[PDB]
RNA sequence: GAGUGUGACAGUCACUUAGAUGUACGCCAAAAGACCGGAACAUGUCCCUGAGUACCGUGCGUUGGAUAUCGUGCGUGAAU
RNA sequence: CAUGGAGCCAAUGAACCCGGGAUUUCCGAAUGGGACCUCUCCGUAGUGAUCAUUCAUGAUCGGGAACGCUCCGAAUUGAAACAUCUCAGUAGGAGCGGGAAAAGAAAUCAAUUGAGAUGCCGUAAGUAACGGCGAGUGAAACCGGCACAGUUCAAACCGAA
């Protein structure tokens, strides 16, 4: 069974659902996380520097 | 026949009463400068990520 | 002489092991090893070392024995490239004092709290035991003293985690002046961390 | 003018607020089924006024300590 | 006579401008009162003045810090 | 936003602006319990966790463009390779935290005899110092300014004053 769009069918479900706290579809319905924000990780919202360029 | 919770549901509602076209009377109040808005889609696209 | 009993105190800490102190350290060990990582206790054990650090014998100043491991930095050793001198981990220690350490779990514990200092109580082969003097900066009883009402201003809080306390500014390289101290004041991430 | 003014409000009794919010009630229950079936109105500013007009009951209520 | 608007280029059409007015809550604030109190000297087999601290040994990091940076891991460890 | 129809409001002073209030669904620090369920379960109607106090009460939590402090910490790169070095305490990480933060009243700097808290700026100076003494890295004091500010404990003596 080919790896393009043969196994592409299978797709019926999701990893990913709606996050209460920021309503991205980003809310990891196995680790229980949203990957967008932490929700279900941290009580603070998930904020990275690499997020943008060093500021120089 | 997927199994929604009230939320869920409520969101699909939203997003279906958002695929509206813009009324005739906000064209003609806006002499056609707003004749169209960025939530208009058909059903059988790129689904709705919504639910 | 006429010395205060305060000073006798200081007098059995000063060589511990030649003193009644070692007696008082085997039997106190073995109920420290008993408990946690960081206790209350009704008074300090020295007395006077607490005296002298800032404590008093009043409502909103609370004393804790913490319990800190031994050794330096416990790191893992990288598992991507390194030039050598980044891949040895091991003989690393830290640049945060054992003390420091102590300081900030104690903060931790007591999140309406403020560490004002700590001192050494005992160590032996696995932990080091320290006692932190802690104050309620909402009591009262702390805002009428004006010895201590200091700790009420809004650049008070937060103190051990920012290398405020004594311990802290020894670990900043800011206990002594003058030659040395080119890049430790007036602080650290001030010269690029470059001092220590 | 408008179906009836703050001085109104407060002129009336407790008794007499809380009938006439039941009445504006009433009547904004009227309105909306009617437009429940697709057709206009006869008075399209009446469904707002009325609603303002509620709320402004509401508000004398909580200022007078009755809600 | 800064400018912008006004059916084409505006000191004098409009808003403005220059210059004066006013302003609730607030903020600073001088006169004048209430309060703990301050500063010198003489005398000295008198008392007190911060400990696992300062220092040192050894390892490592860091530093321009070089046998002469700072840190801190282990060990050792005072004086009055 | 946004002059379309039809109405409504406004001289009982609206619109608008300034100040002060009310209302303020659910999730969210989210905090009665549970969330692939932004809802759901018990309803005893909800002080979730960690703490201070006499146990009346109180504190902490999340957010904020950058700045601030503490700690952890690469590699590309340069050296025309490369390992010390450099890149660089940079990037990135963790914690704390305010309108600023940190520092701060010498167990200091000087030099033959002086000055007199700290910070920031200028200069010293690419100097001293480090360094396959290679590439490179790299001060401080003195001095000139901005702004200026000094103090509180522990102890001796008294002993609840
Ligand atoms: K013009
Ligand atoms: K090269
Ligand atoms: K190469
Ligand atoms: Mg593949
Ligand atoms: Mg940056
Ligand atoms: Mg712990
Ligand atoms: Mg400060
Ligand atoms: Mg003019
Ligand atoms: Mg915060
Ligand atoms: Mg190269
Ligand atoms: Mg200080
Ligand atoms: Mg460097
Ligand atoms: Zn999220």
């Amino acid at each position: 069974m080919s790896k393009g769009t043969s196994s592409m069918g299978k797709r019926q479900k999701r990893t990913h659902a709606k996050c209460r706290r920021c309503g991205s579809v980003s809310f990891n319905v196995h680790t229980k996380q949203c990957t967008s924000c932490g929700f279900g990780k941290t009580s603070r919202m998930r904020t990275y520097k690499w997020q943008a360029k060093c500021k120089y | 026949m997927s199994h929604n919770m009230k939320g869920q549901k409520k969101r699909l509602a939203k997003a279906h009463k958002q695929n509206t076209r813009v009324p005739v009377w906000v064209i003609v109040k806006t002499n056609r400068k707003v004749v169209s808005h960025p939530r208009r889609r058909h059903w059988r696209r790129r689904s709705l990520d919504v639910k | 002489m006429v010395k205060s009993f305060y000073g006798y105190v200081r007098d059995a800490w000063k060589n511990p092991d030649e003193t009644y102190v070692n007696e008082l350290r085997w039997e106190r060990l073995q109920v420290w090893r008993k408990q946690g990582s960081v206790t209350r206790i009704e008074r300090p054990t020295r007395i006077d070392r607490a005296r002298s650090l800032g404590y008093k014998a009043k409502q909103g100043i609370v004393v804790v024995r913490v319990n800190v491991r031994r050794g330096g930095l416990g790191h893992v050793r990288p598992n991507r490239g390194r030039r050598t001198q980044k891949m040895g981990k091991n003989k690393v220690s830290g640049g945060m004092s054992i003390q420091r350490i102590a300081e900030v779990r104690a903060d931790r514990r007591y999140p309406n709290l403020e560490v004002l200092n700590s001192y050494w109580v005992g160590e032996d082969g696995k932990h080091k035991w320290f006692e932190v003097i802690l104050v309620d900066p909402h009591h009262p009883v702390i805002k009428s003293d004006k010895n201590l009402n200091w700790v009420c201003d809004p650049s008070s809080r937060g103190r051990a985690t920012r290398g405020k306390t004594s311990a802290g500014r020894k670990g900043r390289g800011m206990a002594t002046r003058g030659k040395g101290t080119e890049k430790t004041r007036p602080s650290i991430r001030a010269y690029k961390s470059r001092g220590k | 003018m408008a179906i009836l003014r703050t001085s109104e409000i407060r002129t009336m009794t407790i008794e007499e607020r809380a009938d006439e919010l039941e009445n504006l009630n009433n009547e904004l229950v009227r309105e909306r089924a009617l437009t429940s079936a697709g057709g206009a109105p006869e008075n399209p500013g009446r469904i707002g006024e009325i609603r303002r007009t509620i709320a402004r009951i509401k508000t004398i209520q909580h200022e007078l300590n009755e809600i």
